[PDB]
C-alpha cells in the first residue's frame, strides 16, 4: 500500500501498485468541474487527510 | 503539519484561507509570483525551511 515517497535519496526498488494521490486528485478536480460547483465543502479526517 | 490548525481556522472563524504550494526546485516559484500579479493580495505567509 501507500508508502512515503523518499524525497532525499532516490531509489528505484520502489514497488509499490497502491494508486497514486495524483491520479485520484486530479480525478476528484475532473469530476468537480464538470460538475461546476462553485459552492463546496470538504472534510478530512487529519492533517494527514490532505 | 506546521500549518494543520490554519486550515482549521475555517472551521471556527470567518477567515477566508488561500494556500498554495511550491513544487520543488526555486525555479518554480515564478508561475506562482505571476499569479500573485494576476489575483489581488496583500497578506502571504512563506511556510518554508
Amino acid at each position: 500500500r501507500w508508502k512515503h515517497p523518499s524525497v532525499d535519496s532516490r531509489d528505484l526498488f520502489y514497488i509499490n501498485l497502491y494508486p497514486d494521490y495524483a491520479a485520484i486528485s486530479r480525478a476528484v478536480l475532473d469530476l468537480v468541474l464538470y460538475y461546476n460547483w462553485k459552492t463546496v465543502t470538504v472534510v478530512y479526517e487529519d492533517s494527514t487527510g490532505l | 503539519i506546521r500549518l494543520q490548525e490554519l486550515i482549521k481556522a475555517p472551521s471556527r472563524y470567518n477567515i477566508k484561507i488561500k494556500i498554495r504550494q511550491l513544487p520543488p526546485a526555486n525555479k518554480d516559484a515564478k508561475p506562482l509570483l505571476k499569479e500573485m500579479k494576476k489575483s489581488k493580495e496583500f497578506y502571504v505567509i512563506f511556510d518554508c525551511s
